[PDB]
């Protein structure tokens, strides 16, 4: 992610930019949170779950990673933007799926 | 090690703030959190003139937040910059705002004066050295205009050498947010001429204007319109920072652009500003810089410069660039135009370098310059101040207070005489 | 010497920061408590303590 | 935190606390026994446990009213002390509800309030709701506003009261209440909002489509202008407005307090789907004469002051584009001497709905309050009618009995007549 | 260790004590035949390793009461010798249960309650409890007063009495005994508790939620207070207060003695469940003039000296917040001489609940001795009540007739006439 | 080899001097049994200083415990550590205190002070040597207010040399605990000023402002309360325990603060106090606990230090420190601030260094000062008593004990003299 100038703007929303990278960059940092306004401090470091719901915050930027419900034409159809931004609702809510 | 400490008042003030620490906080490269994830070793040579460092790698900001109410404090807490500062620097009262420049200074702004100064005291003799204080406020508010003014005469009466800089945002004359702003802007520019060294004046109408017309966005929120701001707060102080190859901090800025004590509003305007989707096909080079900088379009004040003259100007360079291309510059921008320049005074353009760049771009330039084209400003707002003061019901809100109508005519005449003196040194 | 003096001392703030944040888990800890008792508080009046009990 | 206390008086004042509670209720969340399935404390108290109680206290003289709520389904929610009942109603009478009935009560209310402010570290103001009509609600609110005037002093003491109809009159009386109790609001209360029946009835057939309305729905309108109106005391917003800053702005003298309220977009939730409702669209909708709440018209007169207030995904800078136009127009006049006229605030909770409700799940409004010298239109009409059947002297038997002296009313008719001037004075131009 | 003692006079005094000692068995854990299924040794002595017994005398001139606790279930906890009873009672004349019945059985109950005082190592004082307007009551409890402070002389008498209420009334002779009683009081007793059944019955009504009282509820509420006082003696606590702590402390003078009860949170099972009732809570509601013992407003009067018990959860930081709190209350007034005014206790084990009981059970509660002049109030009602009846001397032989001398009536009547002057010239400043 | 004997009298001594044995203990290492389970050969050497040694490996603290009913006694020994003392130094009446100060000087005063002395007889002279005694007691109260200066009496008469160390509890401005504290602190201040060496001051409401301020307790307990009282009287006597890099014990304390024999009156405040929160952004430095001490808010004493002018001062730092860092922050706080300083007294801040600090602390730091701000509360008291003294208030339970009238007057006199005495030499 990156820190939204007029440089760096996702580029339908123009909210907080989302982007892939091949380059060693601290914004490549991922952290995992629970969800909850106080539950990080019960279960700090406990193993999580298969489907176990979880927020990706992304260390430079502590924000959590969200769905926008936007659509472009990437030419391999049609796929919604994400963004970092504020926490709301529950489409920022994240579970691991390993098939 | 020429230490800076920072205060925040109001609603405008913490939302500016909250935006300018993002911004040297990502410049050092530094978590919200505190701790330094950083790029370069050369971001931990002078970090000391910001942070300080608790014993665990965590860096604090010198900062102050100070709010009449605690609605605005709270937004803070919240966000995502919430962690970082040291609880014991939220100070906040428990009574309203009032929107009222006489109320916050005399009724609430005494309670929390010694509350606050006190705060600053262990922040000031915390450092080996102290180059001077920062505020940030709004003059037609209650708590910013009000007890940021009452701040700033203490804070001279302690620390008489220390340089107290301001930014400060005034009310905009087409369209404004509060209806007894004539008298909140009146008021509060008495405290501030005899009171702060430098004073820089931003206004919001410009930013609308620039970032519709040159960013090209269509929905400007607060958000973009502190970035341009906290840009400008960022550049001045990048020489003390980092090396270059000319270095000139705060004072030097003083002392050059500065001729006489009373003369001192500034305008600002910050270089490169290019729309987001046209920035691939521009050129960016130093001659770039300057044409946009010295363009009336990019000041951040609604004051046309070709309606007056100017007396002094500064401009900043960053990046790795020619010193004979910038020194060219201001030779030919101040001989092609002398119609805007001051005679008696040659040279009237004063220019600095600095090794490193902001990221993203590889090269920018800021500028600070003083005019008599100010005379627009104060004249729209004495004149609704004497529209508004013909009928003066309005006063018994401040006559409630403790304020004497008195006080009206001594804040006038003192905003006159300034704007006589800006008329008489044109000549 | 300088070398073995700092990491004695960055070993020291470790644990003085360990200890802190032990308190504050127990400081948490005592309000669930207090907020349990409470709810036995109001169990013993709606179940036990009766209008249509009284003597 | 920062806290309001609401007083209730009267079948009106009861009735709404119905219908606001039930949409602070439902915004917040939490259910009619107190649990959950934030600004929570603003308006609601902690006991411990999970259980949450109002910060308020509704009072009448006749406990017909108050039972509703006490048999209701919200009936766990309330705490018992706070719903006050007296004995027999005022009978639409002030003397009654002012010296015989209403001091029978007026203490035991007092320490009701007062101990509710003990669980106030940061009060900030109350909020009184009246009918001017009626007994209890012009005599008892003028004993009660009198007292808490003394009791607690330079305090926000609100008013949103519900001014008697241009024609629409359901008791006889109600020009004789509606002049005595003015006299006792303008000296005590620091800001007093007026709205009408007969206003709601059109506005709730015309733009809101519904053939024939009862009191609740139109306790509903009032509910959703009270929500925008606090929302910035409790949600993060752009720019937010205190009580204090409200009332600073819109009162240019002491006396000329009196605002008039509007609300935009009020449409029904089938019509809703069809029209985008920009910023510049709803704004210029509370403007016209059609979508006030009270039957006067702005155009007799001019304006002093303005707020705006929007709760939705609304950007300041479409903001500023649209209060400039209305501000070209030559329809919307203002006295020259207030060139600003405007405060704008701004919250991020979108409009709440309810069910059964008579709205629409709408992205986006405004709510404005202004003071107008239109306003003087009305207070003619409620001067010229007392004058007819006070020179005949058509019901003075009944008030002097029940304790008032008859000098109370060329004194009551003088002290309008001087509030008639004060807007004509602030009208005058130089 | 530390001992106290228990006297009881009259029908008032003995059924107020076996509801005192049905609490006080419970609280200790104590089954009603003495035996277990600590602090007892202040109440209480065991005979062998078994068994425990009452520091207590019941008296009573008629045998209806006291048989009634010899057929009881308690019958087996009390010794033979405790219960004492006379022939025939003083059918509420003070003249007969001073002179000619009193003094039939004073010597017999000197003798046992100087036995007990035997058991006593460390004996600190003596509890006794009247009703002014009964024979017994006021005739004898002086003669026992009189007898007493010579026996033991420098030892901390504490009495604890029902005031003949300002309009409720049972005898007519009732101010006769009152004022009689009162100067043999006055002299003797170290300090005495004033109550009445008139402020209890509006308490029991009002704030424990009964709609049909009886005298059993009222000697309940009494039982409370007391253990309360005696909870420093018994239990641990941070603030430990002895009795003769209460004796210097609270009486500025002499004749000025006579303090005043005061206790909360009394509140119905299912409203503690509604409240919060923290620290700061109760110690407001102590103030109030509803909570107040004697019905007597403390507004038209000042305070002197108050003390203040606390008992449960309290702890000592919110104490001294929550007093100087009430310090900034203006509604409550202190004599300038007294700027300290205040003797504060804390103790940590929480109020005894009772099978049964109406009272809730909060985790915290306190308790409140007020010394104030409002209680002057009281002595002119009863002076007025007695002067009428003394004009025309409507009941004067009824009393000389039963060894009475008529130059008492005056003497004693010029003695409460002093005591009202008394108490006009504490009540002025310099 | 300088025993101390301690003296505990009252409700509030027994419970301050319960607590105080538990730190002892700990910081010796010696199991509430009385055993000796330590970790290093330091806390054996300098044990006697507090300890007698009973024949098996048991030690025995040199306490004596007073009070007039044993009410508080047996709360003490059902405690942790109260099986510790020697059941033959509980001495007690059998009466009620009376919260009298009369009473207890006169009526059951005399009764318990043949005995008493004798307690005191067999712990003075079981040792090598004598320095001095140590009373703890409250002043408000009729127990430790009257029987206390009582033994004090005794003391000087019988021991003149030796040092009488007093601790006391001063009633609180606000809300204090007692009615008659005027008249009972207008007597005691008599005895205390004509016969102990040295007295400390501390208020309760000082003790809530640090723990609500600092500590950010939410719900602070008498023994939290008594907690901080134990670490001054344990900073004091370091010195003779442990060893250091410049030694100062109590003779020297003495001679160099008091300048003239009745200004012995002090004040004391304990750092480093730290914020279960704030430690993570606190770096423990030599002139970090030298703010806190100094600092206004710290002082353990409700009288303000700003509003009079010190007279001495001295500050004493636990753990091994560097010498100069010490030494200079004693300059710097005096140059810093001389506006609350005498002239003709230079280099008002005594120092000392001790080695061994308090256990999980590596540094730690006590404060004593003598100041003119004592005149703020002699004047509360005297206000006080002239009022309740105007009008013949509770006088008559204290003159039916047996005490004449004369005697409050030489009370009041010798106070208000004492009064005038700290107003002279402030100029
Ligand atoms: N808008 C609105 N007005 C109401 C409502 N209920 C009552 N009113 C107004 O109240 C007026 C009559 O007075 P009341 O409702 O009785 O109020 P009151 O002060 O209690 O008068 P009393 O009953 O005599 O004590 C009517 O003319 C209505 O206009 C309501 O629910 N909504
Ligand atoms: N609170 C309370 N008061 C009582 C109770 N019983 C009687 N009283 C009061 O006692 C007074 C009547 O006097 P008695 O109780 O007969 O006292 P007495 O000394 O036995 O009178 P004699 O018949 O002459 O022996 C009335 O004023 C009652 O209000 C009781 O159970 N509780
Ligand atoms: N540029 C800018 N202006 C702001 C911001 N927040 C508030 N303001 C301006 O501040 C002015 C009034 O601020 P106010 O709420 O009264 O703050 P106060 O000084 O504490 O009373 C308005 O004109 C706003 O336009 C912000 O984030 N950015
Ligand atoms: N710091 C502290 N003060 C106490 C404690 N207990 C009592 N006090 C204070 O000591 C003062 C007098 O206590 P008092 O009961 O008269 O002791 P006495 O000398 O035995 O009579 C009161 O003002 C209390 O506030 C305690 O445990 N700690
Ligand atoms: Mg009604
Ligand atoms: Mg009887």
């Amino acid at each position: 992610s990156h820190h939204l100038d007029w440089s760096h703007f996702s580029r339908v929303s123009r909210k907080q930019l989302v982007y892939s990278t091949e380059k060693e960059t601290p914004q490549a940092i991922w952290r995992v949170e629970s969800v909850g306004r106080d539950t990080m401090m019960e279960m700090e470091g406990e193993p999580v779950h298969i489907g176990e719901p979880v927020l990706l915050k992304n260390v430079t930027t502590n924000l959590p990673l969200i769905v926008q419900d936007a659509t472009f034409l990437n030419d391999y159809g049609s796929e919604h933007e994400l963004i970092c931004g504020k926490l709301a609702d529950k489409k920022g809510v994240w579970t691991f799926t390993d098939h | 090690v020429r230490e800076i400490v920072h205060i925040q008042a109001g609603q405008c003030g913490n939302q500016i703030g909250a935006k300018f620490w993002e911004v040297i906080s990502d410049e050092h490269g530094i978590d919200p959190t505190g701790s330094y994830h950083g790029d370069s070793d050369l971001q931990l040579e002078r970090i000391n003139v910001y942070y300080n460092e608790a014993t665990g790698g965590k860096y604090v900001p010198r900062a102050i937040l100070v709010d009449l109410e605690p609605g605005t404090m709270d937004s803070v807490r919240a966000g995502q910059f919430g962690q970082l500062f040291r609880p014991d620097n939220f100070v906040f009262g428990q009574s309203g705002a009032g929107n009222n420049w006489a109320k916050g200074y005399y009724t609430e702004g005494q309670e929390l004066c010694e509350s606050i100064l006190d705060v600053i005291r262990k922040e000031a003799e915390s450092c080996d050295c102290l180059q001077g204080f920062q505020l940030v406020h709004s003059l037609g508010g209650g708590t910013g205009a009000g007890l940021g003014t009452l701040l700033l005469n203490k804070l001279r009466e302690e620390y008489p050498d220390r340089i107290l800089s301001t930014y400060s945002i005034v009310p905009s004359p087409k369209v404004s947010d509060t209806v007894v702003e004539p008298y909140n802007c009146t008021l509060s520019v008495h405290q501030l001429v005899e009171s702060a060294d430098e004073v820089f004046c931003i206004d919001n109408e410009a930013l609308y204007d620039i970032c519709f017309r040159t960013l090209k966005l269509t929905t400007p929120t607060y958000g973009d319109l502190n970035h341009l701001v906290s840009m400008v707060m960022s550049g001045t102080t990048c020489a003390l920072r980092f090396p270059g190859q000319l270095n000139s901090d705060l004072r030097k800025l003083a002392v050059n652009l500065v001729p006489f004590p009373r003369l001192h509003f500034f305008i600002v305007g910050f270089a490169p500003l290019t729309s987001r989707g046209s920035q691939q096909y521009r050129a960016l080079t130093v001659p770039e810089l300057t044409s946009q900088l010295f363009d009336n379009k990019n000041m951040m004040a609604a004051c046309d410069p070709r309606r007056g003259v100017y007396l002094t100007a500064s401009a900043h360079f960053r990046g790795r660039m020619s010193s004979k291309e910038v020194d060219e510059q201001m030779l030919n921008i101040q001989a092609r135009n002398t119609s805007y320049f001051v005679e008696w005074i040659p040279s009237n353009v004063k220019s600095a370098i600095c090794d490193i760049p902001p990221r993203g771009l590889k090269m920018a330039a800021t500028f600070i310059g003083n005019t008599t084209a100010f005379r627009e400003l104060f004249t729209r707002v004495d004149s609704q101040f004497q529209k508004m003061y013909a009928r003066r019901a309005f006063i018994h809100w401040y006559v409630n207070e403790g304020l004497e109508t008195v006080e009206f005519d001594e804040a006038r005449s003192n905003m006159t005489d300034l704007i006589q003196e800006y008329e008489m040194y044109e000549t | 010497r300088l070398q073995a003096e700092k990491e004695e001392e960055e070993a020291y703030n470790q644990k003085f920061l360990a200890e802190q944040k032990l308190l504050a888990k127990l400081a948490a800890h005592e309000q669930a408590e207090l907020k349990q008792i409470q709810k036995d508080i109001n169990e013993f009046r709606a179940t036990r303590q009766r209008p249509e009990m009284e003597r | 935190m920062r806290e309001v206390i609401s007083i209730h008086v009267g079948q009106a004042g009861v009735q709404i606390g119905n219908g606001c509670w039930e949409l602070y209720c439902l915004e917040h969340g939490i259910q009619p026994d107190g649990q959950l399935p934030d600004a929570f404390n603003t308006f609601f108290s902690e006991t411990g446990a999970g259980k949450h109680v109002p910060r308020a206290v509704f009072v009448d003289l006749e406990p017909t009213v108050v039972d509703e709520v006490r048999t209701g389904t919200y009936r766990q929610l309330f705490h018992p002390e706070q719903l006050i009942s007296g004995k027999e109603d005022a009978a639409n009478n002030y003397a009654r509800g002012h010296y015989t009935v209403g001091k029978e009560i007026i203490d035991l209310t007092l320490d009701r309030i007062r101990k509710l402010a003990d669980q106030c570290t940061g009060l900030q103001g109350f909020l009184i709701f009246h009918s001017f009509g009626g007994g209890t609600g012009a005599g008892f609110g003028s004993l009660l506003l009198e007292r808490l005037s003394v009791d607690y002093g330079k305090k926000s003491k609100l008013e949103f009261t519900v001014y008697p109809s241009p024609q629409v009159s359901t008791a006889i009386v109600e020009p004789y209440n509606s002049i005595l109790a003015t006299h006792s609001m303008i000296d005590h209360s620091d800001c007093a909002f007026m709205v009408d029946n007969e206003a709601l009835y059109d506005l709730c057939r015309r733009a809101l489509d519904i053939e024939r309305p009862t009191y609740t729905n139109l306790n509903r309108l009032i509910g959703q202008v009270v929500s925008s109106l606090t929302a910035s005391l409790r949600f993060d917003g752009a720019l937010n407005v205190d009580f204090t800053e409200f009332q600073t702005n819109l009162v240019p003298y002491a006396r000329i307090h009196f605002p008039i309220c509007s609300y935009a977009p009020v449409i029904s939730a089938e019509k809703a789907y069809h029209e985008q409702l920009s910023v510049a669209e709803i704004t210029n909708s509370l403007f016209e004469p059609a979508n006030m709440m009270v039957k006067c018209d702005p155009r007799h007169g001019k304006y002093m002051a303005c707020t705006l207030l929007y709760r939705g995904d609304v950007v300041p800078k479409d903001v500023s584009a649209a209060v400039a136009t209305i501000k070209t127009k030559r329809t919307i006049q203002f006295v020259d001497w207030c060139p600003t006229g405007f405060k704008m605030g701004i919250n991020y909770q979108p409009p709440t709905v309810v069910p059964g409700g008579d709205l629409a799940k709408v992205q986006r409004a405004v709510c404005m309050l202004a003071n107008t010298t239109a306003i003087a239109e009305a207070w003619s009409r409620l001067d010229h009618k007392f004058d007819l059947m006070y020179a005949k002297r058509a019901f003075v038997h009944w008030y002097v009995g029940e304790g008032m002296e008859e000098a109370e009313f060329p004194e009551a008719r003088e002290d309008l007549a001087l509030l008639e001037k004060d807007y004509d004075e602030v009208a005058a131009e130089s």
